[PDB]
């Protein structure tokens, strides 16, 4: 029949049950008065049960009856999902009524099967000298965005969408996971200032909202693509899916808050000790099948810049292309911030992007690496003490560090310079100049901020 | 002679200079030790 | 088997041996069992609700925390040595209201709406439920509005826009409080709203910023609520709540306000004081995990929002008006402690920062402001046209001059080129430069800058430049008197208004 | 009926029962009966059960025997006869030279002072030491960080500033000695009789040789002393204003520490009880000044290894206002006090405090003995006449400059004969200002050492 | 070959169990006087899921939240690799076959947080192999690949498992990689060291280029 609350704590609640029927492990939970919803989280026992919330935890009092549905969270999915915006449990916020959809699916399911797995092997171009070069995607791969505070991350999601999403023909899905409204406010009306909007569908859970909605919504987002990329085209498989998600820690975050709360003890942190396994299970429901292909993008805080806390590195390992943003360099004033040394894709060999482009990457890297070591060295002695050489190195690597520098379509709101979408033809070209040592008699700042190696050129005549 | 003597003397301020900043990252990191190891003491006392 | 229950009470024991029900009128009155540190565990009220306020028959007030299957603990709301077990609490139905509306300004007050100046009782028309959550993302407005610091630097590099939010960071006594109450005094015109809420700081401090709000006659259209030292922690966890909520009736009513949270740090010391008290386990530094979202629920409900946002919100009261509302939050760290556990969770929630640096203050420069790692994620939106004209890459030049100054301590081998960006840096660091209780109108910063830019000032002094700009406008307030005062009143850059500077600039090197 | 009797006992950590419908308050005090120990209630553990800490030694004693209660906090000895006295941190004397004269009887605790009674203004005190009255001046009620390490005399400067404040304001002195080892306790008390200082100040010592709650609570009792002193009020109203001495503020904090063990609390960041923050505030705020009386502090600081960032000295940087540091080198230069006229630091420079022409003159001494330091290294490598000349008058004046700031001290006349020398303000500030000006550089540095005012300085240097 | 799969989202006690299993394949073929070897992979999942299937036991934890018996656990995992006596396979083979000896080798990874060594689970694993073999990051970085840092990766067993003539040509080879290491710290000051040192130096920089290789790419 129902049950009722025994106590509660923060976003866990308890339920009391006839021992003829208790709830299985996952169900929706109707609170019989006021309008809040639970999830089933542990089989407590002789007709006690340990829930989480779905809304706010007010007005709700010991011994209020509640009943069960016998079914999990199943939201409505399809085109009619498409340009709107639901919240975590589908029910529609855009004020644009209800969804005209009756198709529902759980947010639970089993991770793909080894014998589906399928491999992309494509390459994918971003128009970013810097990425295209260090980091090349393929379409459908798992790519990752590693950075602290405030690094840019956000802004680097919008103009990858901006140069990709836009050019791509076909459907597109991105969620924010306690993400600031504000920006979500501002991307939703960029979109409505475009004519995508309908290939976009679009998900909040935000960092003002219980914790119980902050933690189960990229299951959601996640499970439209699983649909998506299982919808067969009309005579064909499916159309690629375009993912975006924010702010993926957030949801082990979320994880975290309740974690002490189930009984658990802490893990090596504060962290709970299942983390890896909640971890997997999203991770393993991004993979591109036989039929369609998932392209996941994910941007990941870093906790006080420790890229080796257990968090970013469990993740870490879930990921083609890493790209990671470093505080100081940043600091340094150059946009993107992204680090050329630790972000890597395993689509790196020269039997990918070619032998040439694998030789050029390797050799810039090098010199990079070499400058890394020797920067330590000038600061107790002067660098005129360096070999000729090593003076040569480290106006290469300065230069190459100034040239990554790449204004963007979007960053003219902080500065108003226009971007720069560079072929990677023109990349290779002015990176084998320079490690050509073609351009030694250059001044610096004539290949900051600037495109291509043209552009180079024409700043320090300009100059 | 001048020159090396000037160059002795910048070596010696950059000296002070990581000093002071080896200090006080080395500050920084037995705060860190010491919270861990608490931590885990408390922890294992929990456990019973 | 495991402890007992705090709830298994001889008394109570013997009671349902008389009878198990109708325990305590149905539970509209609870007795207290177990007292330490301003924390009770109470037996029987089941008619109470999560965060209610509870009453006392000491007359004070208790804090609902945890309903559960036997008992309830709660903490307490001032000071509880006056307590004891087996006195009588209960349960008022209200769950945590405040007074709040225009009757609040000029007051010393409580985190409690009392009337600690014991300048008469303050009154009110309506309370307000303390704990809310931010409306919706579909009534949110894109931020647009200029707001004034009076300050060259911040205005110039770092705009701040009504309803966003823009952290100040340092070390102790670097000038934050003196920034905040120079951003207070920056609004006497505006017709803004403006509240104060103070954490773990000294009588003494209070008293000498609540004068000089006096004197200044900013005690006018503004509030100040108390969290001393002294003040028991969950008082000091739960005032910025209340300043939170005092604020949002404006913007609830269309109208912009700016909220100053001073030693946030503070408030998050107490709160982990409070965890910890109630057994919770620890994370890093002991801080709880909810830290994050701890700030997080109060700080996202300040912003701009849509129009029929508010117009819902009234019932026709009001015809549609841009409602919004800023705040300003405070943190402090230990000697460069930027990459510090709260520090950096505040950042990932703000939309600006502003940091400032200890050794340039105590080098004089103040404000000792850090243009490296100080930005306003909104940019130019937030500024007249003419300071979005002539600023635009200045804060970036400044960075990577500091940046080439500190490559070039060990570098005597300079082109001209980098010798002249070199010079020019600093230079422009010179400019940047002013004193307490100095307010600029924008006029000041619109013609300094663009001289700047046009190397009028590269010819001079690195310390006469100082004289050279006090004395250029007083020159120029002298002389183009309408000119600035249309443009401060308009804020609009014109070519021929650009002449007319020109004009002048040229005048005063002239004189 | 307020007898309770022991039920449980561990360590220092006292349990009794009481009846359910008499149960003393937190905070209580608890007599054991037939002997002279005594309990402090700190949680109420229902149930009639009472967790509590005990005030000394705990042997001998068994369950079930029979305490009672005072129904009230813990209340000691207040009056005009408490100078020249040394009690415990339950007022009861240890001097053995007779009970307690007063029959005036206080709590410890109170609230926090009321914002209204935070005065209005914020003034200086007047001291005649020279040197913090023109770098680091006190406010009326402030908060002084002091640091260094032992035989710089520490003593010897407590003992003229409580000269000084007992002979010109009138005030009161209050020392508390807290985790005191006894041998320097006793040592201070000689000193304290010696020089005719032991009739001014009341005197409570708690030793590392004890349970740590007295050491905890001497603090309260020293600050209740200060407080009935001040708010006794003097003819017309107008209550004195008093200096308190308390050792090694870091030793209370420990103790805390160890008291927030003892309960089975979880510790902090470092370690510390997680409520450090609430009982260093509850010392802070009872030390101020009022609309009637004035209290002010001295505090001796310790850093525990060297950490700037530590909870407690951070906790302590909140409350502190006027930094003043000890030097070793300085005394082995034969300069006396050894005060670094360069590191000490003070809220109150501000030209809206001292004024505009005192805070600028101070600026311009500041700057002097920073351009001299770093002048050292050069004089001392690369010899001395080659150089500005210029510098070289600025090496002078500096020279000067130290040569002056030490005086004689009116405590050092029973020392070593030379009777001290008392000034104030705006001889010293004229000066200095006047050797600000160059117009003393034809007197050798002679002149400017153990002496007063700069008119002694001239009539030392005529007669030189 | 033969691959067990233990995919990140499968259950706890699966990967907490397959090294187990693929040691009794391995054990398998050397008890039919063969010898064979397997590979396992980052045993520091393994670890880390026992840790969790201990704790929601509710077990005592220990430092880095893990009890002792992970010891335990590698030690009599690894205990069960090595190489046997031909008599004792072939009274077990019951004198099916006589001439072979039984062997396996196995290699563990172990994954470095910031290259440390210190941590609990390394410091075991190291304390039990028959040596350690490392590789640094900036060399792989420093386009060494593979980046094998020789300072500190040796073997117990030494020449015994080589042939007559590498054994007999690896010494020189040690020994100048030895000298390049010493003259590190002057490595960039090659303008008044003596000269036999840069000759030295010289030999070492060509032996560390003679050390790359690509990859799927081995030498007979
Ligand atoms: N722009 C300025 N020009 C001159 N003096 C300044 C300026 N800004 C601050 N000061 C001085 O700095 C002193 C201390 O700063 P302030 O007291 O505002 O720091 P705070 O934010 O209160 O830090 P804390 O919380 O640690 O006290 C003030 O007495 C003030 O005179
Ligand atoms: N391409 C760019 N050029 C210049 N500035 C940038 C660029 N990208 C980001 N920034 C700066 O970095 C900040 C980005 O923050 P944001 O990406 O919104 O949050 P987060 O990185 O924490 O997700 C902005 O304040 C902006 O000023
Ligand atoms: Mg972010
Ligand atoms: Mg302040």
């Amino acid at each position: 029949s129902s049950g009722r609350i025994i106590q509660i704590i923060g976003a866990v609640i308890d339920v009391e049950f006839e021992r003829t029927s208790v709830p299985k492990i996952y169900d929706a939970l109707q609170v019989d008065g006021t309008e809040t919803t639970l999830e089933v989280q542990q089989q407590l026992g002789d007709g006690v049960v340990r829930t989480i919330a779905m809304g706010s935890t007010e007005g709700l009092k010991r011994g209020l009856t509640v009943t069960s549905t016998n079914a999990p969270i199943s939201v409505p999915v399809g085109t009619a999902t498409l340009g709107r915006i639901m919240d975590v449990l589908g029910r529609p916020i855009d004020e644009a009524g209800p969804v005209a959809t009756e198709e529902r699916l759980p947010i639970h399911r089993q991770a793909p099967s080894y014998a589906e797995q399928a491999a992309s092997t494509d390459l994918l171009e971003t128009g970013i000298k810097v990425i295209d070069l260090l980091c090349p995607f393929a379409k459908g791969g798992k790519v990752g965005l590693f950075g602290g505070a405030g690094v840019g991350k956000t802004v680097n999601m919008m103009e990858l969408i901006n140069n990709i999403a836009k050019a791509h023909s076909g459907l597109s899905v991105f969620a924010g996971v306690g993400e600031r409204t504000r920006e979500g406010n501002d991307f939703y009306h960029e979109m409505k200032d475009s004519n995508v909007l309908d290939k976009v569908a679009m998900v909040y859970g935000q960092m003002n909202e219980p914790p119980g909605n902050r933690l189960r919504v990229a299951l959601t987002g996640l499970t439209m693509a699983e649909y998506f990329r299982d919808e067969k085209d009309e005579n064909g498989k499916g159309r690629d899916v375009l993912l975006f998600v924010d702010n993926i820690y957030r949801y082990t975050l979320a994880g975290t808050e309740v974690s002490a709360l189930l009984g658990r003890m802490p893990s090596a942190v504060g962290y709970q000790p299942t983390l890896a396994e909640e971890m997997g299970v999203l991770q393993e429901r991004i993979t591109s099948t036989k039929s369609g292909s998932i392209t996941s993008i994910q941007a990941v805080y870093v906790p006080a810049d420790d890229l080796t806390d257990p968090s970013p590195a469990t993740t870490f390992a879930h990921l083609d292309a890493t790209v990671v943003l470093s505080r100081d360099i940043a600091s340094s004033g150059i946009y993107p911030a992204i680090d050329p040394l630790d972000s890597t894709s395993r689509q790196l060999d020269p039997l990918v992007v070619g032998q040439e482009h694998y030789e050029i990457a390797r050799a810039v890297q090098n010199v990079l690496q070499r400058y890394k070591e020797l920067k330590d060295i000038i600061a107790i002695l002067g660098m005129d003490e360096l070999a000729e050489e090593d003076k040569l190195v480290v106006y290469r690597a300065r230069k190459i560090q100034r040239f990554f520098s790449q204004p963007f379509h979007v960053a003219e709101v902080f500065t108003g310079a226009p971007g720069k979408l560079v072929p990677l033809k023109e990349t290779i070209r002015g990176f084998k100049g320079l490690l050509a040592g073609e351009y030694d008699h250059i001044p610096e700042q004539a290949f900051y901020m600037v495109g291509g190696i043209d552009e180079v050129i024409a700043k320090a005549e300009k100059l | 002679q001048s020159a090396r003597m000037v160059a002795m003397k910048a070596a010696t301020d950059n000296a002070g200079q990581l000093i002071k900043d080896l200090q006080l990252i080395y500050n920084k990191l037995r705060q860190a030790a010491i919270t861990q190891e608490i931590s885990e003491i408390v922890g294992g006392a929990a456990a019973v | 088997m495991q402890q007992l229950n705090p709830s298994e009470i001889s008394a109570l024991i013997k009671q349902r041996i008389g009878d198990l029900d109708t325990s305590a009128t149905a539970k509209n009155e609870g007795t207290i069992v177990m007292v330490s540190d301003g924390i009770v565990r109470i037996h029987g009220l089941a008619d109470a609700m999560y965060g209610e306020m509870i009453e006392f028959d000491g007359g004070l007030f208790g804090m609902a925390l945890n309903l559960e299957q036997d008992s309830v603990g709660a903490v307490v709301l001032g000071n509880y040595l006056s307590l004891q077990e087996g006195q009588k609490a209960r349960c008022t139905g209200r769950v945590l209201e405040v007074p709040v509306g225009p009757e609040l300004l000029g007051r010393v007050v409580d985190a409690l709406g009392n009337p600690i100046d014991g300048k008469g009782p303050i009154d009110a028309k309506l309370t307000d439920a303390v704990e809310k959550v931010a409306p919706g993302v579909i009534w949110r407005q894109s931020v647009d509005q200029p707001v004034q610091t009076g300050y060259k630097s911040v205005d110039t590099m770092i705009p701040v826009g009504r309803g966003q939010r823009e952290l100040i960071i340092g070390d102790r006594q670097t000038g934050k409080t003196a920034m905040a109450i120079d951003a207070i005094i920056a609004q006497k015109n505006s017709g803004i709203k403006c509240v104060y809420v103070a954490i773990g700081q000294k009588q003494s401090t209070i008293a000498n910023v609540v004068r000089k709000l006096e004197e200044t006659g900013a005690m006018a259209y503004t509030t100040v609520v108390a969290a001393a030292a002294a003040d028991p922690a969950a008082m000091q966890y739960l005032a910025p709540y209340s300043g939170c909520t005092m604020g949002e009736y404006f913007r609830d009513r269309g109208e912009d306000a700016l909220i100053i949270y001073d030693d946030l740090s503070k408030q998050a010391v107490a709160y982990r004081q409070i965890s910890l008290l109630l057994r919770r386990p620890p994370g890093r530094e002991a801080y709880p995990g909810d830290v994050f979202y701890l700030h997080s629920r109060l700080l996202e409900r300040a912003s701009r929002v849509s129009a029929e946002y508010v117009e819902k919100f009234t019932n026709g009261a009001v015809t549609g008006k841009t409602g919004s509302l800023t705040a300003l939050p405070i943190i402090e760290t230990q000697a460069g402690d930027v990459s510090a556990f709260v520090p950096t969770n505040v950042i990932s929630i703000t939309d600006g920062q502003i940091f400032l640096e200890t050794s340039l203050f105590n080098a004089g420069i103040r404000p000792a402001v850090n243009a490296g790692i100080s930005v306003s994620r909104v940019g130019g939106s937030a500024q007249t046209k003419i300071i979005k004209k002539l600023s635009g890459g200045i804060r970036t030049a400044l960075a990577q001059y500091r940046e080439l100054a500190a490559f070039a301590q060990f570098a005597s081998d300079l082109d001209e080129a980098t010798r002249k960006q070199l010079e020019h840096g600093q230079r422009v660091t010179e400019l940047m430069k002013q004193k307490q209780y100095a307010p600029y109108s924008i006029a000041d910063q619109a013609v300094s800058v663009y001289a700047s830019n046009e190397g009028y000032m590269a010819d001079v002094e690195v310390k006469k430049i100082v004289d050279f700009d006090a004395a250029l406008i007083a020159y120029f307030r002298s002389e183009y008197a309408p000119l600035m005062k249309q443009i401060d009143e308009t804020g609009d850059y014109n070519k021929d208004i650009e002449a007319a500077i020109k004009a002048g600039i040229e005048s005063f090197k002239a004189t």
